[PDB]
RNA sequence: GGGUGCUCAGUACGAGAGGAACCGCACCC
RNA sequence: GCCAGGAUGUAGGCUUAGAAGCAGCCAUCAUUUAAAGAAAGCGUAAUAGCUCACUGGU
């Protein structure tokens, strides 16, 4: 499961690369982190010169996770990777596309444009 | 096997042949073995410099040669030696085998005098033998 | 009301100011003439009795601005 | 001792007294050590002492049956007012209707012996012949939703002084 | 009573920057 | 204590943007009164409103 120090993929193009898990958000007890949460981390891997850099500390949701989600209509999806999107605080992509598939679940968390920028939602 | 060393040299007249040198480690020294014309044998330090085959005799009229003993009186001055006797015919109980040969430095009446490596000097009676050479 | 006794005096008095009174009186003027007729125009106002009495209250206005 | 009005009949059983009369009937019980008697034309009140705390009892039951003899003779009301954009009143059966700024209307109805009367949309009248009952349903109507302080909405008495 | 998501509402309000509140829903303790 | 009066010239004069009983400066009369200050406070931008003094009642 996601935890502290858990990395990362960046599903945007903000410019961090990876990023390395602090803490789950959302109270006192909160220590895994599954599709819409979110967590506070240390960018790990960044493109040299922009706007995110190494060392640097963000907010990301997670959008895809290994673990997946249990529906109420019985179906059960999950994703071959751990990854989140920063952001800015209006929960917005700071980079302008996004590479890979995304999984749907990222829909409930409101995180509508970068729903929008993937090539595809599984 | 702690060897028997000969510390007294009293086989005045009889020729030997230092026969072997090798090391005494109960000396920390080398001595060497000595096969005398009568048929007996001895062990002695070997002075510095002493090889297989050279000769050796003792008394007064021994050469002065290193590995021979002789009274301090029949020694020319100038002459290091070792095994210094205190006694005549008590054999030597100074620089038996350890050390640095003192050094003949004058000759008077019945004495001999003798500046021992320390710098040290004493008159010993010219009586009293002592080796010809190096330890 | 009518002009109050204040301005009916300034303009009998002849002046545009009333003063620091006791002191400086800022100006004189008739009486029996001048005070009674204003006493007369000011009557319909005025709670007196005989004009004499009318007057009396005139000519006390006129003593708190001196003249 | 209370003067009893004509067309007015008032009964006393121990402790509780019964008035009736043109505007209504009114049976109220008041404090044990008190009094009450009608003296022919007259209702009297008569304390057991002449300590404080019966002396005010004395005048406080005095009063009470006042009002009870005031109410039924002289049928009583309390008037209240709505202030704020789409606030009104509006009378469906005996039912009072309220929209005061909620997602739906507060609906309210009088008790048996009271009566409520909407004689514009802003205004709206308490009456009955119990002073006291009339005084407690125009509070609770009040009370649904009391006049707020920075810009007075809400229900007030007809004479409520609420400066904003 | 409380936790949480939400709604009320980008409404009311405010010159603007901004931006509620009272009403109400759901899972949980 | 409670009820009711507390008035007229008149917003006195002057001054002041205003200055009306009540910023300040002069005064502080007179009327009709049972009584009622050219007003003792609060109040007003100035007004208004409210009290007080005095009088009646109870």
């Amino acid at each position: 499961m996601i935890q502290q120090e858990s990395r990362l993929k960046v599903a945007d193009n903000s410019g961090a690369r990876e990023v390395l898990v602090i803490k789950v958000l959302g109270g006192s007890g909160r220590r895994y982190a599954n599709i819409g949460d979110v967590v506070v981390a240390t960018v790990k891997d960044a493109t040299p010169g922009g706007v995110v850099k190494k060392g640097q500390v963000v907010k990301a949701v997670v959008v895809r996770t290994k673990r997946g989600v249990r529906r109420p209509d019985g179906s059960y999806i999950r994703f071959d990777e751990n990854a989140c999107v920063i952001i800015r605080d209006d929960k917005s992509p700071r980079g302008t596309r996004i590479f890979g598939p995304v999984a749907r679940e990222l829909r409930d968390k409101d995180f509508m444009k970068i729903i929008s920028l993937a090539p595809e939602v599984i | 096997q702690y060897r028997i060393i000969d510390f007294k040299r009293d086989k005045d007249g009889i020729p030997g042949r230092v026969a072997t040198i090798e090391y005494d480690p109960n000396r920390s020294a080398n001595i060497a073995l000595i096969n005398y014309a009568d048929g007996e044998k001895r062990y002695i330090i070997a002075p510095k410099n002493l090889k297989v085959g050279m000769e050796i005799m003792s008394g007064p009229d021994a050469d002065i040669k290193i590995g021979n003993a002789l009274p301090l009186e029949n020694i020319p001055v100038g002459t290091l030696v070792h095994n210094i006797e205190l006694k005549p015919g008590r054999g030597g109980q100074l620089v038996r085998a350890a050390g640095t040969s003192a050094q003949v430095l004058g000759k008077e009446g019945k004495y001999v005098i003798v500046r021992l490596a320390s710098g040290e000097v004493r008159m010993i009676l010219g009586k009293c033998r002592a080796t010809v050479g190096e330890v | 009301k009518t002009p109050p006794a204040a301005v009916l005096l300034k303009k009998a008095a002849g002046i545009e100011s009333g003063s620091g009174e006791p002191n400086r009186n800022k100006v004189a003027t008739i009486k029996r003439d001048k005070v009674r007729e204003i006493a007369e125009l000011k009557m319909p106002d005025l709670n007196a009795a005989s004009i004499e009495a009318a007057m009396r209250m005139i000519e006390g206005t006129a003593r708190s601005m001196g003249i | 001792p209370i003067e009893i009005p004509a067309g007015v009949t008032v009964t006393v059983n121990g402790n509780t007294v019964t008035v009736k009369g043109p505007k209504g009937e009114l049976t109220r019980t008041f404090h044990p050590d008190m009094t009450i008697t009608v003296e022919g034309n007259v209702i009297t009140v008569t304390r057991p002492s002449d300590e404080k705390h019966h002396r005010a009892l004395h005048g406080t039951t005095r009063s009470l049956l006042a009002n009870m003899v005031e109410g039924v003779s002289k049928g009583y009301e309390k008037a209240l007012e709505l202030v704020g954009v789409g606030y009104r009143a509006s009378k469906q059966g005996k039912k009072l209707v309220l929209s005061v700024g909620y997602s739906h209307p507060v609906e309210i109805e009088p008790e048996e012996g009271l009566e409520i009367e909407v004689p514009s949309q802003t205004k709206i009248i308490v009456k009955g012949a119990d002073k006291q009952r009339v005084g407690e349903l125009a509070a609770n109507i009040r009370a649904v939703r009391p006049p707020e302080p920075y810009k007075g909405k809400g229900i007030r008495y007809e004479g409520e002084l609420v400066r904003l």
